């Protein structure tokens, strides 16, 4: 039943008694379900020690991971492109989970196409989608370049991307002077970030490997800067802005921050900004090229050093205090451009903030995840914040990382408590937040079922859930934000300390019980 | 409007395309006046940003991934997986991870040692894996991603033994994203898995005891509540819903279900399969009906309850005697709000069709509808729901989808999540007819409350004045 | 008890078991405390709309205000002109409670003097005082101006301020060229804002009343910003960075934020930036003046237009999409300069969000209060996002006002359900929030006790509260956000959008119960 | 950091002032009757940290009392910037039977000011009653404006007093009455005696026993006064009041049953106790709750006023307590030892807290007092080193050149004082408000103490305040 001037949607609707009676008989009468008391011993068993042995034993099953296949970041890295179409060779159901998986974090369009390989292309290849596939793109959706990937069924069945595309060419399907990049990105080697590294490198060399001769390095006075996998608007703005400020001639290869934050006046854009294409062909002519996410841009790292000839900068990612420090400091020397007054005075407004919220910080115990870069960049600030960050979990991290990582947390008394797990996912960590449980968890939304886990052992037990990440979908316009340099900086501290405190607002909210400590001012 | 003037839109539109797919994509685009007027359930034309999804999706996300007390499997890699992790809201009631599992990601990881070696041993490592850390699981199915098949993997005969050794249901499902051309492929390879693995359990079992009044929800899963709001006025008629297919749905429901009198089925596209069967092996009759809107909903209680006993009979205008009141309240209020407003729909394979009569209850007008991945049975249907000079397209491209837009004009569009923010930018209101926009359940009288509150809150809402700037 | 390796404070150390039964003899034995049941009673009577009725009858007892007094403005006001040293003549407590004020809301230092008026001087008058006061000042903290307002001690035994200082002028205890601007701030008249508007109009007067005759409007080809009684820094930086954007010359006069906003670098700033004494001196010389809050400023528009000969546009505060649009679009008509591509963008964005949210947003029900220009904007923004403001409370607000909101709310269909409440206060609030509850309060740090309350009744009961205004003491650095523009309304709806969903998480979060609408997706 | 060198550096900072302003700050400035000058007025526009004794009345001794209704009687600043600010802890249910966080106020208008606000006050009163039934009393907190139009808040009190038999406290603590905080404390304690505390004085129904005490000036900041009771109790005595620190209008009119008065802040409280002697023969003694040393001589000092049992239970306190303290000089000490200390507080803890550093191993270098008279400094020359700064009524201008000189390790003062030194990079604590921490009373309260110390003085933070390429 509903009255008409108070509509319910499914909650609360059916907590109404009739719903909550006809839920009970369906159960009771056909579900066939295990009794409460058992439903809750297994549940207590999931929360012990024991089961956590147990569960860090799997080999072979995964449950709840925590990253993405490859071609969800080939997709995105060409997104960043002027007037360039994403396009997956392989089947169409990928492309279908990458637009959607995009779209539900960015609230935006995102536009990307397959060619719909089907079940004859198994046994014969895919060479007449490509032909067919490049044509009817180019000619429909009027991009200026094409990047093509690959689904890993296009991978199994060993499809020369190369040659297809060449033959497509020969053939008259599209232009011969048409871009087409390419990039093999097989979905059961590394994850989306490896996709990110793979689309990018297949980009600068398809616009450079053939004409090094002509290039100067320096010659154009900029500096290269490759994102890498990045999920935050204001990750493309800071980084824009800084070096504007500091008079830096600059080139961001990759910037999909147009694309992502059209308006709406009224008309779609498919497409909108992006790095262009001279771009890509003049990046050799650079000073240098600085890598904001080195840990998953090592085929990028060998093509620039191999090929373009420069001397990559040994930068961490531009996170926190220390590392946003070196890497102005290392643009300042690279361009001979100085750190003006302006981000002298961010930078110190960050530290200001950071002495007026020390009190609350101190010891806060944290639980985290997402990618590699990301991650240690959270858990250095972390530690400048003399926070303690307890559990560090990166699902598709490696050894060297895990090594560095390592080095960060003993070089800090605030890392003495802290264990670095690679390979590892969100049900392995369910289990560490409920035998050593932290103050907070700061990860994507998948977080939240782990809060819930929590709260169902009890209200003492639960690990608040803080939402920075990827990706973010229970929550609007998180994408926004920025977590790279001081800005960065001041917006996730900003968010640690007022988690805090809107939890401690929590606990001392009851009358006469706990809010002796419900304090106005804080 | 005009037939003219749609069928002039439609050539117009064509001549972007190179001649090969604008030959097949003219045969997928007609204006509506039985069979002989468009074709579709046809593959995809490549590079033309196709809205459909794969077989995978269409048996792991619509038909298996909803069953609340098994363990569903994404074999292969990690990708479709995370992608399909809780984005359909299949709801359900149980203690996640606990006894229920609908919303967790179980997958097999696939790595390259796994594509040169194959995964079945993996597998089987993985199936005891899961027995250890979830006992409280009733089943387990395998979901096979794209590269299962195309390595050679036999996860039958990992079923089977792995099932016999436990003594567990485990079933294999070939539903590799490069089968088919679609979703719709994916629905007919798991209704066969659940009939060959699944089905025939309690063939030979007669503890259970039945009543005239036994009855199956076929081909609700449950968004956002649907087929809750769908069984409560079943009961209250009278029947008893033994089963509900795959929203809320546990495996013993599945089980019982050839022990029913009557299948009522919702979603004729992702069940009918597994309907014609239980018609031939069983016996059980099945029928068709509509719980989108009061004029649907009264309709199909009584197309129901004509099929049982007086006393049903009686108890249906019961239940129609105590929901006028309220539909006819929400009519009162939010029709004047939406009359005459016009409706553009692009959906999967029911909803296009099975909607509209909830539109017109709040006199509004379907100008155009389509689907991902019908067949020409559903286009049958949707001949007679349609007005005359409508506009009809399968498989739509993204491109068409835009420029029939453009020229139509229309109040509202209703389709999925990768048109959302596409035409909301046009200015033109959008409502989420996959997901119900996070809310819903749109199925029943209590269902029309919510949707028509849902269609007048975005149509009418305040920001669609605001698009163009005072300055231009 | 302690444990040296997990020490408690307050919370939840008088949890334990020694200290609860400790307070349990304590109440028992000596406090003649009324009996549980009877608290009970009183409660649940304090919830009724019988209490309701009783309570707003009041016409002598204030309860728990939402305003301060005129010189806490003036203050503020005085911080925003360069090198200045707010002077308050009278007693030295109220510039302690000043200071104090101030500094919990901003984390700032907060430099203010009082000239520490005693018994002696309530009968004699504070002429001495004011002699010493100026002399030991400006020698002591070397000011380049001294702005001075008065305490209400000062004002009740009618100190003559324009006599005090040029006697203090003639006999040398200052130079007769130092500049000492003044105004009278009777606590007892109007609020705060009154204080705002009476120190910046002594303060326009003393640098251009006597220097008329040579200025010719328009000439310097600027228009001036009058910010009002403002506590977000990010408003004062985006009506500098909109102009910019324009290229339209401006002079914003009292300009607090470089000295709300100091960087920690090892050495204390007392003064930073400001408005300077020749941009008020020139200010006659602009095209006109546009006050951002006309509401406390009609003091300060009588003096432009009547001495200046300004023609002061009527423009509502930019707050939200309509009012912002008319901001720019006057700037742009004074100014001759079109509205750029990059503001026009920016407001497609910011409908881009609402178009994201609505649905979410659509009919959501908000009790607020604060200051009269702030609580009108915020109104007109709601009702733009299809939410109902039903309760508007504006403890400071006047009959006009008041007559402006209804016709507001008359012109939408999401105002249907609101009432306007001026002279009132949060203990009036509080009985509307119980008898006709909203779904949110959005206030100042005050409205925590409101939310304690209606928790208390229960838990279906509660209102939470969104922290939009001033004092904000209970969470760190909210002072930096933005209320104006397209940037403060986009800050403003993700704000709202989220305090829902963070909500529906909660009441959605309990395992078997409620989580089956607990979506990762929203 | 040498007998001269402080001398130096004050004759240096005073050279910036006028002459009379210097004559009179040299008098307030002392290397340790003598030494130093206090409780005289603040020299005009000079940046004194001092309240005011509305402040001293309303702030700290009488809106603490909880089940009591205080109205900040006058325009509607003062009470608002005071509301909820001091953390005076308390256990009730605020709005219905306690009162402690809520402002009351006759928000004066221009009408009052012209003819008067006394008719105001009584419909005020009315108005309480109706919509507060549960409250206890009521006390009027004056500020400036009451005695300067002539109003008669004395003749509303005690006609309304009896017309609804009700406690009605009139407090003519205005703020331009003294110079600080300090005069409000005796107006307020004043007021206590003049209305309350002689209310059960026929009174023969109460059970006293030969251990009954009462805990006088302690607020209970932070929980102090809960943290200090518990020891007392754990002593075998009867705490029967505490002044006003969750302290209950029953309680005080209680206190003239109490066998000793047990005196923390003797600042704020003194007057009340010289009474209690003088009119009820109750001795009372000081003592102090700060850190394990003192924690310890107060516990054996206060049980040696009582008889064998209760000295018995002192031993048995100190012995639980042993190892928990024990413990945190164990983990502290080393990570403070040897760092330096300035601080700027009140009346009372400039003092009371150095023996509580000193358990730290770490040194007052610089002390001194907004309000504290002559007396409280005689007691500071026994607890401070020697060579050591002292400061009374420190204007902003000297504390800032002072820090500059000493170069501190750590600051402890206010809210007004904390961001000046954060920006130069001197670690700071709240020494008011315990930075939203504490309690700091009792050995509880010590390891609360120690942690936040080093939280504060060890911090990251501070070793990051010049850019590296500054
Ligand atoms: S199953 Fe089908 S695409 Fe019948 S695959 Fe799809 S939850 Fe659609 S139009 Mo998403 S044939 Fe169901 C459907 Fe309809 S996922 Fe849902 S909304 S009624
Ligand atoms: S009452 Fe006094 S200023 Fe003795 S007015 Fe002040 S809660 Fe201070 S040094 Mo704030 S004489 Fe108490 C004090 Fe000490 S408010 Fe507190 S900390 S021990
Ligand atoms: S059509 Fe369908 S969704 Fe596509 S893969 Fe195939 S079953 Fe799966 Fe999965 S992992 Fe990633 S997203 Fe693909 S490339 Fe391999
Ligand atoms: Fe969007
Ligand atoms: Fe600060």
């Amino acid at each position: 039943s509903q009255q008409v001037d108070k509509i319910k949607a499914s909650y609360p609707l059916f907590l109404d008694q009739d719903y909550k009676d006809m839920l009970a008989k369906k159960r009771d009468g056909f579900e066939e379900k295990y009794p409460q008391d058992k439903i809750d011993e297994v549940f207590q068993w999931t929360t012990t020690k024991e089961y956590q042995e147990l569960n860090f034993q799997r080999e072979a099953l995964t449950v709840n991971p925590a990253k993405a296949c490859q071609p969800l970041g080939a997709v995105l890295c060409a997104l960043g492109f002027e007037k360039t179409m994403p396009y997956v060779h392989g089947s169409q159901g990928c492309v279908a989970y990458f637009r959607s998986y995009f779209n539900r974090h960015f609230r935006e369009p995102v536009s990307c196409v397959s060619d719909s390989m089907t079940e004859d292309a198994a046994v014969f290849g895919g060479q007449q989608n490509m032909k067919d596939g490049l044509q009817n793109c180019k000619a429909t959706y009027k991009p200026d370049m094409i990047a093509v990937s690959t689904t890993c069924m296009a991978e199994v069945i060993g499809d020369d991307l190369n040659a297809f595309i060449n033959n497509s060419k020969k053939e008259g399907f599209i232009p011969d002077e048409f871009p087409v990049p390419f990039a093999h990105t097989p979905a059961f080697v590394g994850s989306h970030v490896t996709g990110w590294d793979n689309m990018f490198e297949g980009i600068a060399r398809y616009f450079t490997l053939k004409s090094m001769d002509d290039k100067v390095v320096g010659s154009n006075k900029k500096i290269n800067i490759v994102p890498g996998f990045e999920t935050y608007l204001g990750n493309f703005r800071v980084i824009k802005r800084m070096l504007s400020e500091m008079g830096v001639g600059y080139s961001l290869l990759s910037d999909p921050e147009e694309v992502l934050d059209t308006p709406a006046d009224g008309q779609f854009r498919m497409y909108a900004g992006g790095t262009t294409q001279e771009e890509m062909k003049d990046a050799p002519n650079a000073l240098n090229t600085v890598l904001l996410q080195p840990w998953h841009l090592e085929k990028t790292k060998k093509f620039v050093e191999g090929t373009w000839k420069h001397e990559v900068p040994k930068l961490n990612i531009p996170m926190g205090l220390d590392w946003t420090d070196e890497f102005l400091m290392k643009v300042s020397e690279i361009s001979g451009q100085p750190i003006p007054a302006s981000l002298t005075k961010e930078r110190g407004r960050l530290v200001d903030m950071m002495t007026d919220s020390h009190t609350w910080l101190h010891g806060k115990r944290f639980a985290l995840w997402g990618d590699p870069d990301f991650v240690m960049g959270l858990v250095k600030f972390l530690l400048e914040l003399g926070c303690e960050p307890v559990h560090i979990l990166c699902h598709n991290g490696n050894k060297r990382w895990k090594k560095a990582v390592d080095a960060i947390l003993a070089a800090s008394p605030y890392g003495k408590n802290a264990t670095v797990y690679i390979g590892k996912d969100l049900w392995h960590l369910r289990s560490l937040v409920f035998t050593d449980k932290p103050d907070f968890m700061i990860g994507n939304s998948y977080g939240k079922f782990i809060q819930r886990d929590t709260l169902h052992k009890g209200k003492e037990f639960e690990v608040p859930l803080i939402r920075i990440g990827f990706p973010i979908f229970d929550r609007h316009h998180l994408h926004r934000s920025t977590t790279l340099g001081y800005e960065g900086a001041m917006q996730i501290l900003t968010t640690l300390v007022n988690s805090i405190l809107e939890r401690l607002d929590e606990e001392t909210r009851g009358m006469q019980a706990t809010d002796y400590n419900h304090d106005l001012v804080r | 409007m005009s037939r003219e003037e749609v069928e002039s839109l439609i050539q117009e539109v064509l001549e972007v395309y190179p001649e090969k797919a604008r030959k097949d994509r003219n045969k997928h685009l007609a204006v509506n006046d039985s069979k002989k007027c468009i074709i579709s359930n046809k593959k995809s034309q490549p590079g033309l940003m196709t809205i459909r999804g794969c077989a995978y999706a269409g048996s792991k996300g619509v038909v298996w991934g909803p069953i609340k007390d098994m363990i569903h499997i994404s074999h292969g890699p990690v990708g479709c997986g995370q992608y399909s992790r809780a984005g359909r809201r299949n709801y359900y009631i149980g203690t996640t991870g606990v006894n229920a599992f609908v919303t967790m990601n179980f997958t097999s990881d696939f790595q390259e040692k796994d594509i040169v070696f194959g995964g079945d041993k993996k597998l089987a490592k993985l199936i005891d894996e899961v027995e250890t850390l979830f006992p409280l699981n009733k089943g387990i199915s395998v979901q096979s991603e794209c590269p299962i098949g195309l390595i050679g993997d036999d996860i039958e005969s990992v079923s089977k033994v792995k099932g016999a050794e436990l003594s567990k249901t485990i079933v294999p499902v070939r539903c590799e994203g490069f089968r088919g051309v679609s979703q719709s492929l994916g629905h007919h390879i798991a209704n066969d898995a659940v009939r060959d693995w699944v089905l025939g359990k309690r063939d030979e079992d007669t503890t259970f005891a039945s009543t005239p009044y036994d009855v199956a929800i076929i081909g609700d899963y449950n968004i956002g509540g649907d087929a809750w709001s769908s069984r409560i006025l079943l009961e209250e008629m009278g029947l008893r819903c033994v089963a509900q297919w795959s929203g809320d749905g546990s495996i013993s429901e599945i089980e019982l279900t050839p022990k029913v009198k009557l299948n009522l089925v919702h979603c004729y596209r992702s069940m009918n399969y597994i309907s014609r069967h239980m018609e031939e092996k069983y016996g059980i009759p099945w029928m068709e009906y509509n719980f989108f809107g009061p004029t649907k909903t009264i309709e199909s209680l009584r197309a129901i309850a004509a099929k049982f006993d007086e006393s049903i009979q009686k108890k249906c205008e019961e239940v129609i005697a105590k929901y006028k009141p309220e539909w006819e309240a929400v009519v009162a209020k939010y029709r004047p709000r939406l009359e005459g407003k016009r409706v553009m729909l692009y959906i999967g394979g029911l909803r296009p069709r099975h909607v509209i009569g909830a539109y017109e209850d709040l006199g509004m007008e379907v100008v155009g509808t389509g689907y991902e991945f019908a067949h020409n049975d559903d286009y049958d249907r949707t001949m007679k729901e349609m007005g005359d000079s409508t506009l009809l397209y399968d498989d739509v491209t993204g491109y068409e989808f835009e420029e029939f837009v453009k020229r139509i004009k229309p109040d509202l569009i209703g389709s999925g999540i990768k048109e959302k923010f596409i035409f909301q930018k046009m200015g033109i209101p959008f409502r989420e007819m996959h997901s119900w926009d996070y809310s819903g359940p749109y199925h029943g009288f209590d269902g029309f409350a919510i949707f028509a509150r849902d269609m007048d809150m975005t149509l009418n809402n305040p920001c669609w004045k605001k698009l163009q700037a005072p300055w231009e």
